[PDB]
DNA sequence: AGTCTGACGCGGCG
DNA sequence: CGCCGCGTCAGACTGCA
RNA sequence: GCAGUCUGA
């Protein structure tokens, strides 16, 4: 099972690296300072908070007002390493959660949506340029890393088509503005963070498609004996892969087992039930 | 008449395979791509944006996730029938056809 | 219709249909399921296929 | 999908 | 190189989902 | 309802 090791320390450096990727947002932490607020509160529950830690709600209140004087030193590294420096302490803070499943899937589906705020806008200036310019396009990648406030004069012909769309054009600039100031960051480093944590999904799913082929020997197995029940053996191998991707989320891979060990106390689950649906 | 709501998009095979294609000859696109695209050997970006990936550009399975690493989301692509529908419901015919 | 011997004389297409309606229910599995892409790939693919 | 498969045709055409 | 076509009508008998 | 075969003009 080496090659499950090899997969598996693949797999936590994706989700660590996803965890600091997403520890960079600021606000994420005035999110999670009401919600252990609402915690305190009776309002909200720890366990469906927070799992663990890198159980006691005391050192969950240490942490929390560490996090807290982490966000006051957040705030005032106006300053640009001296954000930098901030923002590694703070992940450090950050990184010692082990959050509960669906916080963290409201968290980065948050990132996603606030991500997809900045992504209409970059989409919808591409679409009014390419009809229109046949424009310095390569360059408009230098434009736009850059940031049309200061970009009129092109000195070309296509210089007074862009005078077809400057205003639309100039309210998108509004737009971004204001999206840009609502979440109190530049652009860029958000879309620089958001391609982190895609690249570590990206990796952990690549993984993950490795897996997969990597254990079909047990199920293939297991539906071979279960093929008698009343089903074929293409749909018995489904429902012993899906038990099987149940199993990987939930593999704490240190155990030493092999994780086809495990994959059958779900197989058996997920086969033996699937014939009682079908 | 009847009729089944299928879970996910599907080319009619009148479009795709007669010849000359129909939805091939609409995307300027070779036949032999778009096979590969809606049955599922490679992919299709659906669209660039700050990326130098063409909207008719396809890729193959591995060359999807390597453009993601230098990419990340700025561009996106799909695979299947999805991608192609997509492809269509995005084009304009009226600049299309006064631009050719 | 029903035949003599009990086994009905179908039309090929109440074959294809029928051929159908399993992957495409099959594939509303997995949109549930959540199931992994390399099985849902395969599961579209037929689909398109039927 | 394994076949202890077939192919064992042609002529025109895009 | 893939795709399109390659007469009409009638009778009989098997076998088959 | 179809396929196959044979046959007829």
């Amino acid at each position: 099972r080496e090659g499950e090791i090899d997969i598996a320390k693949r797999i936590e450096d994706g989700i660590n690296q996803v965890q600091c990727s997403v520890a960079e947002y600021p606000e994420a932490i005035t999110y999670l300072l009401e919600q252990y607020d609402r915690v305190e509160a009776e309002e909200a529950r720890l366990s469906d908070l927070i799992t663990g830690f890198v159980i006691d709600p005391e050192l969950a209140r240490e942490k929390f007002a560490e996090l807290r004087a982490q966000y006051v030193v957040t705030r005032d590294t106006i300053k640009h390493a001296t954000a930098q420096e901030e923002i590694l302490k703070l992940s450090e803070v950050f990184k010692q959660f082990r959050l509960v499943p669906k916080q963290f899937d409201y968290l980065v589906n948050s990132m996603r949506v606030m991500m997809d705020r900045v992504r209409t806008q970059e989409r919808l200036i591409m679409k009014l340029c390419v009809e229109q310019c046949k424009m310095p396009k390569k360059n408009f990648i230098t434009l736009f890393t850059g940031n049309f406030n200061a970009a009129i004069a092109m000195n070309k012909p296509w210089s007074e088509k862009l005078h077809d769309v400057s205003e639309e054009v100039h309210r998108a600039l509004q737009k971004l503005q204001q999206i840009e100031e609502e979440t109190g960051l530049t652009i860029e480093q958000v879309k620089d963070i958001n391609r982190r944590m895609s690249i570590g999904e990206a990796k952990a799913r690549r993984a993950k498609k490795e897996m997969v082929e990597a254990n079909l020997r047990l199920v293939i197995s297991i539906a071979k004996k279960y093929t008698n029940r009343g089903l074929q053996f293409l749909d018995l191998i489904q429902e012993g892969n899906i038990g099987l991707m149940k199993a990987v989320d939930k593999f704490e891979y240190r155990r030493g087992y092999k994780f086809s060990t495990y994959a059958t106390w779900w197989i058996r689950q997920a086969i033996t039930r699937s014939i009682a649906d079908q | 008449m009847g009729h089944i709501e299928l879970a996910s998009p599907t080319a009619h095979i009148w479009f795709l395979k007669s010849l000359p294609s129909r939805i091939g000859l609409l995307l300027d696109m070779p036949l032999r791509d778009i096979e590969r695209v809606l049955y599922f050997e490679s992919y299709v970006v659906i669209e660039g944006g700050m990326t130098n990936l063409e909207r008719q550009q396809i890729l193959t399975e591995e060359q999807y996730l390597d453009a993601l690493e230098e990419f990340g989301d700025e561009f996106d692509a799909k695979m299947g029938a999805e991608a192609i529908q997509a492809l269509l419901k995005s084009m304009d015919l009226e600049q299309e056809c006064e631009q050719l | 219709v029903p035949l003599d011997g009990g086994r009905f004389a179908t039309s090929d297409l109440n074959d294809l249909y029928r051929r159908v309606i399993n992957r495409n229910n099959r594939l509303k599995r997995l949109l549930d399921l959540a199931a992994p892409d390399i099985i849902v790939r395969n599961e579209k693919r037929m689909l398109q296929e039927a």
